[PDB]
């Protein structure tokens, strides 16, 4: 891989991202202003946890859809076997929406956007999950504080995605490829734009990995007892 | 249909 | 890994119809009572001229969403028939990837109306001259004769419901991994067919079924002009 091919795969990878990001960060930033009242907060607080349940998994059902959106603009992605395909998604895709979410966070007042709107973890309390919502805020918070560029996620999620030592890889010579070549591209790129900090400041491997297992865990318990269908916008 | 589409279909979450 | 990956009793048959039955009822998407209610909302000539200035990448979006749509509906059906979920993953991927389609081209009769020739599409009836921009003549002409034979048979929800079961549960798709428990969960559900059939004097649906071929002949059509869109 020479300057130009690598630089290639940095450009495309972001272009991917901001064509698949869902929520425009413009748009996530001005209505930092627009925070739900005491009486909309209460209004949460009384709906069932079946209510907010059906209401959350179809917004984290649209998030993957983007996710897989993402995957599928990625250099030789859509030239791995399907297999290694689900293998990357299945286990990734959730972890990439958990990085996703900094974007729609602020750090301010500890807020996120929900259902247009911003609103603390207290919107969640029906669903009975206040440790797991605590851990997503807290990193969520953790990000935050490392100014994560639009650029600098699209190349960390990339990576979250393209990992060989994901069990049950096929073509696990091929994903590793991809994987050193997306490293290239992430380093060089930080090595541009005076950034080579955030590395060391990165979350450890382990933590997104406990956090999704952890969410879930309890995304099971209420999927059996209550199945939606929600609508799915794209492809080309 | 896709292999993908198919597991996507089945496991949006 | 369930009741159904050995040979059932007739009682627990009957059960299994009931099930199926119930299934399709909670997944069928657009309810029967409305789609024969709506069948007095004919899309205008001005509607119709519409449709057809759009360009064919507009009208793509429009039916690839509602196809996407209709293939989510026959998911939540397959994963609500017995023993279906107790399938291994591979299992599941690969009676979906090669019944799904199929099971929407059968699903697409019941928003028919043969009297006009038209097809509920957006809210509205309409002939097949709607879909012009697709430049898809054939495939949407072979999809309405499809549809205008399967709906002289008069096919009721019951029938839709075990036949679509079964156009799923084949233990003939290239690439299972537990063929054995396909055939089970399949050798149960046609009992359930032929069983549910004699018990509403419907015996004479069955030498009116598609031939071998048909469904899938059309299927196949379909996907090559969806790869190209
Ligand atoms: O909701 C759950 N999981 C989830 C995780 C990430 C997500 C989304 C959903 C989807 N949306 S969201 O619903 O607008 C939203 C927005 C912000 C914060 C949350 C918060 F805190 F609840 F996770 C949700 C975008 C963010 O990506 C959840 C849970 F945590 C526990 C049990 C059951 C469930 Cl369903
Ligand atoms: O449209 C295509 N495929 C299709 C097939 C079955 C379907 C649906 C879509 C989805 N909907 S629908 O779009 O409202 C509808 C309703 C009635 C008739 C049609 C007709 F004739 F177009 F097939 C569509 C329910 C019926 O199940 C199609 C094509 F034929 C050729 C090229 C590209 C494409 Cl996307």
């Amino acid at each position: 891989a020479s300057l130009t091919e690598i630089e290639h795969l940095v450009q495309s990878v972001c272009k991917s991202y901001r064509e698949t990001c869902q929520l425009r960060l413009e748009d996530l930033l001005r209505q930092r202003s627009n925070i739900f009242s005491r009486e909309e907060v209460t209004g949460y607080q009384r709906k069932s946890m079946w209510e907010m349940w059906e209401r959350c998994a179809h917004h984290l059902t649209e998030a993957i859809q983007y996710v897989v959106e993402f995957a599928k603009r990625l250099s030789g992605f859509m030239e791995l076997c399907q297999n290694d395909q689900i293998v990357l998604l299945k286990a990734g895709a959730m972890e990439v929406v958990l990085v996703r979410m900094c974007r729609a966070y602020n750090a301010d007042n500890r807020t996120v956007f929900f259902e247009g709107k911003y609103g603390g973890m207290e919107l969640f309390r029906a669903l009975g999950c206040s440790e797991l919502i605590s851990s997503i805020f807290d990193f969520s918070h953790s990000l935050s504080a490392l100014h994560f560029s639009e650029d600098e996620i699209a190349l960390y999620t990339a990576l979250v995605l393209i990992n060989a030592h994901r069990p049950g890889l096929q073509e696990k010579r091929k994903v590793e490829q991809l994987q050193y070549n997306l490293e290239l591209a992430f380093h060089h790129h930080l090595c541009k734009t005076h950034r080579q900090s955030i590395l060391a400041k990165l979350p450890p491997k382990g933590k997104l990995r406990s956090l999704c297992s952890q969410h879930v865990e309890r995304l099971q318990i209420f999927q059996h007892l209550h199945p939606i269908v929600v609508q799915a916008a794209f492809p080309p | 249909v896709e292999r993908l589409q198919i597991f996507q279909h089945l496991h949006p979450i």
